[PDB]
């Protein structure tokens, strides 16, 4: 096996309309899709890296003012760096602080790397529960 | 432990934070960890990213609201 999220790809896909509570979605049922005015900044672009393709996508959030109006300054001095942002304690586990971004068909089952369609933004509470349901 | 901290310290730990003024993302989660170890508040990192309506999230004011959540508890405070 060579690891798929460590090769270059082209994002690709269409995410979908989101509103302000976007990042409350996270932590309910599969987690929030990938914004689509985010998708549409991103697709067609070539990411070195699925972590590339992560920096970017927190990168854009910072540059939206709609999607990252209830951020507060602290939560968007980090998005501007391409960071993810820190979710409510209540939504860690452990050293996992920040919102994650998951493949909802997994990559060995199929499930493309930059397919922003096949993306899921989750806190790590949320995506451990998922996990240890399966 | 907060007590090897002078409150000059603390307020830079606490804007290299909220400015993310970090190499990495992985750095900036472990200065925040460390916040978290030293103030003891069971708010932990909510005291930075998810502050109670009407508290000052500027940093003087999450260290303000530290140093007097320590007092209020009986905690050692600042060195000096």
């Amino acid at each position: 096996m060579e690891s798929k999220r460590n090769k270059p790809g082209k994002a690709t896909g269409k995410g979908k309309p989101v509103g302000d509570k976007w990042l409350d979605d996270a932590g309910k049922d599969s987690g929030a899709p990938i914004p689509d005015r985010i998708a549409d900044k991103l697709r067609d672009k070539e990411f070195k890296s699925f972590d590339d393709f992560r920096k970017a996508v927190w990168e854009e959030v910072s540059k939206d003012p709609e999607l990252s109006k209830n951020l507060n300054p602290s939560a968007k001095s980090s998005v501007s760096k391409g960071y993810s942002p820190f979710t409510p304690k209540n939504q860690q586990v452990g050293g996992r602080k920040v919102y994650e971004l998951h493949h909802d068909k997994p990559i060995s089952q199929g499930g493309e790397v930059y397919d922003m369609d096949n993306i899921r933004v989750t806190t790590p509470k949320r995506h451990i529960d998922i996990h240890r349901g399966k | 432990s907060i007590s090897d901290y002078t409150e000059a310290e603390f307020l830079q730990l606490v804007t290299t934070i909220c400015n993310a003024d970090t190499s990495s993302e992985e750095e900036l989660v472990k200065l925040v960890t460390h916040f978290e170890e030293m103030t003891e508040h069971p708010s932990g990192s909510d005291l930075i990213y998810y502050p109670k309506e009407g508290d000052d999230d500027s940093p003087s004011g999450i260290v303000n609201t530290v140093k007097q959540w320590r007092a209020a508890n009986g905690k050692s405070g600042f060195k000096q």
